């Protein structure tokens, strides 16, 4: 149990202690911890080494445990994978012979099936490597072999079931990324061209065999088959039908059996028609003897075992696919109406599991089956296929409604800082799987507007008895309600709103208690808030709906508020115009109300809840056209928290330490919070507020800044997670995002970089510098990056100031490895791509030692293994070779000091095992500097070798040093690699097989031809 | 009740966020850098449930080829697993097969969840509507991420009930 021990395992100058290798290897497996870590180290350190599998042989024979066993097995895995081709002919033979007769003593002992089944699958996986390594060349016989040895025995003919599945796995599934291109191409032809026999002995195994697990693994095989075999022995053949008469019913056989069949509906070719149909009927044939249709299949697979639950998930998955490709086959056979209409009533019965994934398996072909329906015509209450379908459409639309998921997802996420916000999920599962539940709804609406309304009607009319009456089911009623909104014409439309908004009043009025309010409230709102047309064409109806809101903007009920803000953004955005503009029978429009009584509005309000509305009536004063019309509403809108930032300036300059405060700090990043979100609602127009306060607001930056600063100084790093640090970092990263987010949407570059830029400089820039290192924001960095894009050349001239405050002190945080400070590698290199990418210019106006440090950086940029900085870093080279392209005076010169330099590292990195992910990029580099040299490259990169020309120069320049980078390769093959590197540079894909094809030559060794 | 222990086995390309949903889970931390596993660290967790305690034993392996070290090893004796992969990376994703593979061929018969990570980045590049790979392998999906805790537990709670058999089980979170 000591490093001693441990590394006695590897002297190779005595022979193996197995019985001190069987000790290590149990402590892999269940050594606790710390030399856990030191024996998987020595297994490791072992495996890897050149000597190797010298001693599996002795760990096989006289190991005991059968990890030690699995641990020899992993060492003649790695001979066969990467050295089999320089092993002695006879070695090769007798690893051959070792192999198979391992196999085949291991499955006649009967503890096979029992114990260590995982033994003889690692067995099994060797022998398809040797295969996978020399099988059509140096075995011919191989197929022939082992289907007449399987006629033999059961027993190794079910192994060599297996055998078989996993090598079409390894050759038609898993070939590319591991195999070269030719040898696969040459695998798949050596398997396609064998494959009758092996077709032979699975139809004998499936019809004459009684062997029930020799069944069970020929038919997972010839599901691997299916996937690739031609179309001949599919549906040409006794299959189809074997598999539904003899497999299908059968318990233990129902599933891999139905799976095959799944993959049969898969295929989509014209010329089997009638053997589709026959796969159909059969096949419904048996599932109504199996899964009579009366089935609860909802109670079916909530009580059921493992298989049971597969096997419904399975037939979810084949009716699913067979009649999204074979529809119109069964349609168009009047005999068979009956029998589609069984299949749709088993989706129904299926749709009723309580399973997310079954239940997208079901809503897939619902939506189909509607978008079909929609396409073939799409009005309502008669084309034919609608009419074949017309007996259960409604039972789809009731399905819809019933089972409707909630519209949005909103969830409490806690910041780098303390705060938790309320964050709404964006792009997920649950939120794509209400837009297909909202697009079926709306295809079958269109269909019948009368029967959605009429469902409606009666959930709704079940809600006000008290029958069906839950939180739950009128959350999911009002779901739909909303989910449907545009699929009406717009007087059906309000006639139907306008019952349901009575209906829920009503339902309101009936109901008692702030819980049961809360609930139909909110309800009312998301209705309400879903249906924007409606609104904009009655006034009065709008204009109490928003006092509403306002008036629950002071419910303390919890959640009240939050659907009140949210309503109000909604309704806001939606509705814009009916605020700016003066509506009938009013005096002035209702922006002067709203902001005449905004402190009468949000005194209630949590700060985040006053964030929200603040945006809301953004947008309002955004839709007000007339400039100075439009000034004044600004004004007026920013009073309340001026007034409080007025305040909070004028005490910091008679007394500074109330920026040590943690209330005032608290109340500060509140403020420019406000601002944050009231500058994205209106937009450019916004200028007239931000110069009100920016100098000021740059101030409090920089005081905080250096309060921080401080603090880590007398602290430390851990001074970083207390409040007060906390909220002033809070200020300073929405001080730069009302920056950015305000030059983001400025329709002036002129005016931003003559006046709300250089504070910058001084401010921010100059401040990021002389801060410590832990307390510099990366923020900053990312912040100039959007200023940069934006401005564009109206900012090159102040790249080089910029660059002496962020650059050097940026990249000495970030140079001494590749981890540490994530945040500002991100952003710095955010900056240096945007400087490259709009402001090229001021490189070319940097000294050339600058210029090379420039270069460095966005090299040791593409060496990460964080994937979106080397990403970004392949994006600026790209983008910098074409740039200096751009302009004939310093390409050249560029070319001469740097193209053979550029070229080494990315070759570093492309052969680089961990960097596979960039390929696309590295490609599409190379080939451009591959093509450059073709022509259009002028001088030599070499002053003493001028006769060579770029291609001699740089054909003998890459091989060698490919050929010293990997000493194991073959002339032969470097030859052919750096000239193909040549003859692709205008196939990007081919090129990137040709870089794919040699990372798996490098990995393995050659001996004399490919062979 | 029991201290009822399995061996968790979670896996993924480089850099998916196996560590970091790891240390989330351990101590609540989110690690912002990326430090690549070596070879694998066995961290347990343990939750309580409204039956009693589980413990899960969790083998968080290396996803860099570089750093795989015996890769098909440490799958041997494990009861469930989890697969990893980035919506933010297609290339992520285009290797779930592999790792699922490589998985099953070990262990030929466990619960396997399958997890999108980072979830929370606005430009997500694997479409939800793209994810269909565990349909057909019979594995369960979630759309975890680590820095938001969307789905934190689901995964967790997933193979508990898969494995105690309780379709009812629930995280209590008790002292
Ligand atoms: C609790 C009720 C209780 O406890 O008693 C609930 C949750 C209420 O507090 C919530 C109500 C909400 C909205 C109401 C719907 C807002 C009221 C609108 C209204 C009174 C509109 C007037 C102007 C109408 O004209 C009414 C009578 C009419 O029915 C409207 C709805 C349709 C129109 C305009 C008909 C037409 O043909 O033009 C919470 C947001
Ligand atoms: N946006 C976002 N980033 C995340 C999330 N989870 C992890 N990350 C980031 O992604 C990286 C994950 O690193 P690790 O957790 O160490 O990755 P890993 O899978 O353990 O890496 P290997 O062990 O080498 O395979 C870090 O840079 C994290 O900041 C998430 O939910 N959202
Ligand atoms: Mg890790």
């Amino acid at each position: 149990l000591a490093d001693h021990a441990a590394r006695q395992l590897l002297d190779f100058s005595q022979k193996l202690d197995i019985n001190l290798l069987d000790n290590v290897v149990n402590c892999l497996y269940h050594g606790e911890g710390a030399q856990q870590r030191m024996a998987q180290e020595v297994l490791t350190h072992l495996k890897e080494h050149p000597d190797a599998w010298t001693r599996v042989d002795t760990i096989l024979e006289f190991s005991q445990n059968m990890n030690t066993k699995y641990y020899g097995l992993q060492i003649l895995e790695n001979v066969i994978k990467t050295r089999w081709k320089i092993l002695p002919r006879n070695q090769c033979e007798g690893i051959k012979k070792y192999v198979v007769g391992l196999i085949i003593k291991t499955s006649s002992d009967p503890t096979c099936v029992e114990k260590e089944k995982v033994y003889i699958g690692k067995l099994n996986m060797i022998l398809v490597q040797i295969l996978k390594q020399e099988w059509p060349k140096h075995w011919p016989t191989f197929i022939s072999d082992i289907v007449g040895a399987s006629r033999t025995s059961e027993s190794l003919c079910q192994n060599n079931m297996v055998i078989l599945k996993l090598l079409s796995e390894e050759v038609f599934d898993f070939s590319s990324g591991q195999i070269t291109q030719v040898k696969s191409k040459h695998l798949k032809d050596s398997m396609c061209n064998e494959f009758s026999q092996i077709f032979q002995l699975c139809q004998f195994v499936m019809e004459n065999s009684q062997n029930a697990p020799l069944v069970h693994a020929t038919l997972e095989t010839l599901l691997r088959f299916l996937n690739w075999i031609p179309l001949g022995y599919i549906f040409e053949t006794k299959l189809i039908s074997t598999l539904i008469y003899k497999f299908l019913n059968v318990p233990m056989f129902r599933n891999v059996s139905l799976k095959c069949l799944t993959e049969i509906a898969g295929v989509s070719v014209s010329q089997y028609e009638e053997q589709f149909v026959t796969l159909f009927t059969l096949t419904m044939m048996q599932l109504k003897q199996m899964l009579p249709l009366n089935t609860n299949i909802r109670l079916a697979y909530s009580n059921g075992k493992d298989d049971e639950q597969n096997f419904i998930q399975n037939l979810s998955l084949f009716l699913c696919t067979f009649l999204k490709e074979h529809d119109q086959l069964i349609e168009k056979r009047l005999n068979l109406r009956e029998t589609l209409m069984e299949a749709l009533h088993y989706m129904l019965l299926v749709s009723e599991v309580e399973e997310t994934e079954i239940f997208k398996i079901c809503l897939e072909y619902w939506n189909h089956l509607a978008a079909e329906l929609y396409r073939e015509s799409p009005f309502s209450t008669v084309p034919p296929r609608r009419q074949l379908y017309l007996p259960m459409l409604f039972k789809v639309r009731l399905l819809m409604v019933s089972r409707m998921a909630k519209p949005e997802e909103a969830a409490a996420v806690e910041n780098d800082q303390g705060e938790v916000v309320r964050e709404f999920m964006k792009d997920t599962d649950s939120i794509n799987l209400y837009k297909n539940m909202r697009e079926t709804l709306v295809y079958l609406t269109h269909l019948d507007y009368v029967d959605t309304e009429r469902i409606m009607t009666e959930k709704l009319h079940n809600q006000v008895n008290g029958t069906e009456w839950s939180w739950k089911n009128l959350n999911t009623l009002c779901w739909a309600i909303g989910s449907i909104s545009g699929a009406m014409h717009e007087e059906d439309e309000k006639r139907f709103l306008v019952t349901v908004i009575k209906d829920l009043l009503g339902l309101c009025e009936q109901k008692r208690g702030k819980d049961n309010k809360a609930i139909i409230a909110s309800n009312i709102m998301y209705i309400v808030g879903q249906y924007p047309r409606f609104l904009r064409a009655h006034w009065k109806f709008l204009k109490t709906v928003v006092n509403k809101l306002f008036e629950f903007m002071h419910e303390t009920h919890d959640g009240v508020q939050d659907m009140a803000c949210d309503t109000f953004i909604k309704i806001a955005q939606k509705c814009r115009r009916h605020f700016v503009q003066v509506q009938v029978g009013e005096v002035m429009p209702f922006i002067d109300e709203i902001l005449n009584n905004i402190n009468t509005i949000i005194c209630d309000l949590q700060p985040q809840q006053v964030h929200t509305f603040y945006e809301a009536v953004g947008y309002m004063i955004g839709a007000q056209t007339d400039q100075t019309v439009q000034e004044h509403l600004i004004e007026k809108y920013m009073l309340l928290p001026n007034q409080v930032w007025d305040s909070i300036i004028q005490q910091a300059t008679k007394n500074v330490d109330i920026l040590k405060d943690p209330e005032t700090v608290k109340q500060l990043g509140s403020i420019l919070k406000t601002n944050v979100r009231a500058c994205k609602a209106v937009g450019h127009p916004f200028v007239i507020q931000l110069g009100r306060i920016y100098l000021d607001m740059l101030n409090v930056y920089k005081c905080l800044s250096e309060n921080i600063s401080a603090a880590i100084q007398a602290n430390g790093e851990m001074v970083t997670k207390q409040p007060l640090i906390r909220s002033m970092r809070t200020v300073k990263r929405e001080t730069l995002k009302l920056i950015s987010g305000w030059v983001s949407r400025s329709n002036d570059p002129q005016m931003v970089a003559e006046n709300f830029v250089p504070p910058l400089l001084d401010a921010v820039l100059i401040d990021y510098q002389r801060n410590v290192p832990a307390a510099r924001e990366p923020e900053v960095l990312s912040t100039m990056a959007i200023i940069v894009n934006k401005l564009g050349g109206h900012i090159t001239a102040e790249i080089p100031q910029i660059f002496d405050a962020v650059f050097e002190c940026t990249l000495n945080m970030i140079n001494k490895d590749f981890e540490e400070y994530p945040e500002h590698r991100t952003n710095f290199f955010l900056l240096l791509q945007a400087v490259n990418s709009h402001c090229f210019p001021a490189f070319l106006a940097i000294p050339p030692t600058q210029f090379k440090l420039v270069l460095d950086s966005i090299i040791w940029a593409f060496k990460h293994t964080m994937r979106n900085v080397a990403d970004t870093g392949l994006q600026i080279l790209f983008t910098l070779l074409q740039n200096v392209a751009q302009e004939e005076a310093a390409a050249q010169s560029f070319y001469q000091t740097y193209f053979c330099d550029i070229l080494q590292h990315i070759f570093s990195v492309v052969t680089d095992t961990s960097h596979t992910a960039g390929l696309t990029m590295h490609a599409s580099i190379l080939a451009y500097m591959f093509n450059l040299v073709e022509e259009g490259k002028i001088s030599t990169s070499l002053n003493p070798g001028n006769p060579v020309n770029n291609q001699i120069f740089l054909q003998e320049y890459v091989a060698n040093l490919l050929k010293s980078a990997f000493p194991h390769l073959q002339d032969a093959q470097v030859k052919l690699f750096v000239t193909g590197l040549f003859s692709l540079n205008q196939d990007i894909p081919a090129f990137k097989e040709h870089l794919r094809d040699f990372l798996v030559q490098i990995k393995e060794f050659a001996g004399e031809d490919t062979s | 009740e029991p201290q009822v222990q399995f061996k968790l086995v979670l896996v993924g390309d480089g850099g998916t966020g196996k560590t970091t949903f790891v240390k989330r889970h351990l101590t609540g931390e989110f690690e912002k850098k990326y430090v690549a596993t070596l070879g694998v660290e066995v961290h347990p967790l343990v939750f309580h449930t409204n039956r009693g305690p589980i413990k899960f034993n969790v083998w968080d392996t290396a996803g860099l080829e570089k750093f795989g070290g015996l890769r098909d090893g440490y799958y041997i004796q494990a009861q469930c697993a989890i697969i990893m992969f980035d919506v933010t990376s297609r290339v992520t994703y285009k290797n779930v097969p592999n790792w699922h593979r490589d998985l099953v061929r070990v262990c030929e018969n466990i619960p396997i969840v399958l997890c999108g990570n980072k979830v929370d980045i606005k430009d997500r590049k694997v479409k939800a509507k793209s994810i269909v790979f565990h349909r057909k392998k019979n594995l369960q999906y979630y759309d975890i991420s680590a820095k938001s805790n969307y789905n934190f537990e689901k995964p967790f709670l997933w193979l508990a009930r898969k494995l105690i058999g309780d379709p009812n089980l629930e995280f209590v979170a008790m002292p």
